[PDB]
């Protein structure tokens, strides 16, 4: 329960991970569940990568990376590696992984079984029993939420600044 | 050099051709 | 992760509807649902006739690079097509390989009766797997794969010519990257 004062709306009812009783707006009346979860796994996956490694490339860099791409970091090396390909690849290699999660998609709002961000993606077996994997659904959720927050922070900060993130941190 | 029908252009825009021309009976058949 | 039932490749994916198993090579990879929408059999004849078609054409462009016959000139196959088409011979060879298809047609609306199977156009005149049935779906199962490699291997080949403008045997001896990558600043 989060918000005292107002009500949860009636798709909020439990039996979901990190169901508060937080949406005020209303998506969930207009929206599909599965939808919303799924897109929500997304992008908290995508920004907890994002965050990890705007992280790592502000305090180490790849061999011989720095003579091509030269001191150029988020925004600027995003200009840069659009013209060298490197993110024209991403987007061909990564569009080409989100046909599968799109049929994927699909076939979980037409009723395939599968639930909203499970593709499978258990090497090692880790976190596959018991009450653990309940534990790191919330953990996975709660720090996606915590990136994606922490993904604007860094992006903005660069905007502002135009410093990385762990220079902006010790430099204020 | 070749013009007209002994051109090689008219050749493969004939194949092309009848590919679609074969393309609608076949594919509306997997279809159906 | 989550129990259900889904694809043996897939494992996200459910198993296609149309995706039996029957056929060799089907590993349940369908994710746009092909199946759903066009006959498996007309499918299976077109991935069979493109497959091999990339066979020769991945045998060819290995051996052209590899050794030209004495006729025609020594050149790199992708531009050999435009000066075998200013020749004359690869109009022959779509006439001659026209005329394959005008019965390969009537063999595959012959298929779609279901009166032979997909991509067989019983043609075994060494018998390597006609008298035994167990070695059939053996190379049924290798002939897939094989077809499958030589479109993926054709591709890259042709793709790598077109911004290396290397051949492929001279590319894995004298292999350089792309566009000066390595002493280009700012790209
Ligand atoms: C260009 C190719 C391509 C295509 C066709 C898709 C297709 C899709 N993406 Mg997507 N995606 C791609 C590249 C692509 N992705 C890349 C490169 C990134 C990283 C920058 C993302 C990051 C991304 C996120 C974060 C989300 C999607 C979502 C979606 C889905 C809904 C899209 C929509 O309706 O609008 C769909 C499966 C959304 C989704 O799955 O909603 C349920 C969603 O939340 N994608
Ligand atoms: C998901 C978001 C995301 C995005 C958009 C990028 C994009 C980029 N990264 Mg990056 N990276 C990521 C995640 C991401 N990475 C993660 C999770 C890590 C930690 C392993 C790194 C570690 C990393 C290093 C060490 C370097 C880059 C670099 C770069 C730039 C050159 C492309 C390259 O070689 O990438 C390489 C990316 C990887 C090898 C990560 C792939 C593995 C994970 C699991 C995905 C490019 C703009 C280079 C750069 O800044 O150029 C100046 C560079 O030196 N990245
Ligand atoms: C995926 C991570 C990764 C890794 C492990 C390497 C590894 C390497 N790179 Mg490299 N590189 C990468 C990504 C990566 N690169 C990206 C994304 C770019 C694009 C900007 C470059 C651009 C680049 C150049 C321009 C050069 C290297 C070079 C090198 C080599 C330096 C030799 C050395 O110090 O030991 C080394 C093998 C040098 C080399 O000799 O390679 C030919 C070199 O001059 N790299
Ligand atoms: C720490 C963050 C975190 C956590 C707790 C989870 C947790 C989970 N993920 Mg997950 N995931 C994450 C980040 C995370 N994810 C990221 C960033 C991506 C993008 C690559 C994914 C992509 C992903 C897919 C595609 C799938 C999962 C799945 C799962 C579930 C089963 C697998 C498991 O137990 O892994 C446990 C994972 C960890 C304990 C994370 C270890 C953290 C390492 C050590 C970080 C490495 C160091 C780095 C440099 C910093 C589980 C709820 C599967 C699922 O939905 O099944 C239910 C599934 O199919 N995840
Ligand atoms: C029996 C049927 C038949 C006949 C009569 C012809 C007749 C001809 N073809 Mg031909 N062709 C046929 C079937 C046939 N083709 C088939 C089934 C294919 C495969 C699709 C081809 C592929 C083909 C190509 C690719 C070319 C021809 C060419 C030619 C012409 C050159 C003849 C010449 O002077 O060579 C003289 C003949 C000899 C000296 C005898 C020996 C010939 C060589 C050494 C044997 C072949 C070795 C190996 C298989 C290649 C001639 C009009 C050429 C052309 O257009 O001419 C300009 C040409 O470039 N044909
Ligand atoms: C290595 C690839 C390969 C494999 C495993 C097969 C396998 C098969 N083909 Mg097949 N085929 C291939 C390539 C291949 N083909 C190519 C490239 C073509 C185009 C010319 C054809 C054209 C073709 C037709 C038209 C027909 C078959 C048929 C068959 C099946 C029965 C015939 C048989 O026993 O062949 C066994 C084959 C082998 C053991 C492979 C021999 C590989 C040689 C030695 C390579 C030549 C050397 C070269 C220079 C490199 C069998 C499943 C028949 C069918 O569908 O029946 C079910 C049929 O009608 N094939
Ligand atoms: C059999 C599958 C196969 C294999 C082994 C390769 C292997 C290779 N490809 Mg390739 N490729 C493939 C399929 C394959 N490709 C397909 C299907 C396509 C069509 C999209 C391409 C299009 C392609 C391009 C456009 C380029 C490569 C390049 C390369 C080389 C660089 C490797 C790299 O950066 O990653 C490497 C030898 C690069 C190259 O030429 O290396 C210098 C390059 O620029 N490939
Ligand atoms: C538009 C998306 C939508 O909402 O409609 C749902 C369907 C997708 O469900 C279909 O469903 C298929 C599973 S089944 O039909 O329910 O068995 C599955 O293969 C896939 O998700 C898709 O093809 O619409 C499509 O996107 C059609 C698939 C596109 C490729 C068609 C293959 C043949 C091309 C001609
Ligand atoms: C050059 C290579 C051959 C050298 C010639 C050796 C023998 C002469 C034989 C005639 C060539 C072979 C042959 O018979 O060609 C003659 C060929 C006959 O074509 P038609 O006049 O039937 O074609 C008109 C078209 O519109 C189709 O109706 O004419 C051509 O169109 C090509 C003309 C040569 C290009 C002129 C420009
Ligand atoms: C799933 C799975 C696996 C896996 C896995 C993987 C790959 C898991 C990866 C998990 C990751 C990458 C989590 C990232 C979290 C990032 C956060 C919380 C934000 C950090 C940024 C911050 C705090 C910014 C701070 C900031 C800074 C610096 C300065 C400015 C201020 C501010 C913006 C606040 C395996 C491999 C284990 C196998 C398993 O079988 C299946
Ligand atoms: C455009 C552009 C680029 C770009 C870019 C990018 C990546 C731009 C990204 C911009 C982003 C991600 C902005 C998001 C900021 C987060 C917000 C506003 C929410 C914070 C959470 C809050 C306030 C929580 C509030 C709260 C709530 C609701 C719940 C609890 C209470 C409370 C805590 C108060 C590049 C890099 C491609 C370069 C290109 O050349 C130009």
């Amino acid at each position: 329960q989060a918000i005292p004062g107002s009500e949860p709306p009636p798709a909020l009812d439990g039996t979901w991970v990190g169901d508060v009783g937080f949406d005020p707006l209303g998506f969930s009346r207009v929206i599909d569940m599965r939808w919303l979860r799924e897109a929500e796994l997304k992008h908290g996956r995508v920004c907890m990568l994002a965050a990890t490694g705007m992280i790592v490339q502000d305090i180490a860099l790849f061999p011989g990376v720095t003579k091509t791409f030269g001191p150029a970091k988020i925004t600027a090396l995003h200009d840069v590696a659009v013209k060298q390909g490197s993110m024209q690849q991403l987007l061909v290699w990564l569009g080409f992984l989100e046909i599968f999660g799109f049929v994927a998609i699909v076939q979980m709002l037409q009723g395939s079984g599968r639930q909203p961000g499970d593709f499978g993606f258990d090497p090692l077996n880790c976190g596959a029993n018991t009450d653990t994997l309940a534990r790191r659904q919330l953990v996975e959720l709660k720090n996606g939420r915590l990136a994606m927050i922490a993904t604007g922070g860094m992006i903005h900060h660069f905007f502002l600044t135009g410093k990385g993130p762990i220079e902006f941190i010790t430099t204020l | 050099e070749p013009q007209g029908l002994t051109a090689p252009i008219v050749h493969f825009g004939s194949v092309i051709s009848l590919w679609l021309l074969f393309a609608l009976p076949v594919w509306s058949a997997a279809y159906k | 992760v989550f129990p259900g039932q889904f694809s043996d490749s897939v494992p996200f994916l459910k198993q296609p509807t149309n995706l039996d198993g029957s056929y060799v090579g089907d590993v349940g990879f369908d994710p746009l649902g092909f199946s759903d929408v066009f006959d498996i059999r007309v499918l299976r004849e077109a991935e069979l006739k493109h497959g091999r078609i990339a066979m020769l054409a991945t045998l060819g462009m290995v051996v052209q690079e590899a050794y030209t016959f004495p006729f025609f000139d020594k050149v790199l196959p992708i531009p050999a097509h435009d000066v075998i088409v200013k020749s004359g011979g690869m109009s022959q060879i779509l006439l001659w390989t026209s005329f394959a298809e005008i019965f390969g047609g009537i063999a595959l609306f012959q298929t779609i009766q279901g009166k032979r199977a997909p991509g067989d156009y019983s043609f075994d005149p060494l018998n390597l797997s006609a008298n035994d049935l167990e070695k059939r779906e053996r190379y049924a199962l290798a002939e897939i794969k094989h077809s499958r490699l030589a479109m993926l291997a054709f591709s890259g080949m042709v793709h790598q010519y077109f911004i290396t403008n290397q051949g492929v045997i001279e590319q894995i001896n004298n292999f350089r990257p792309i566009n000066g990558f390595p002493d280009a600043t700012f790209s």
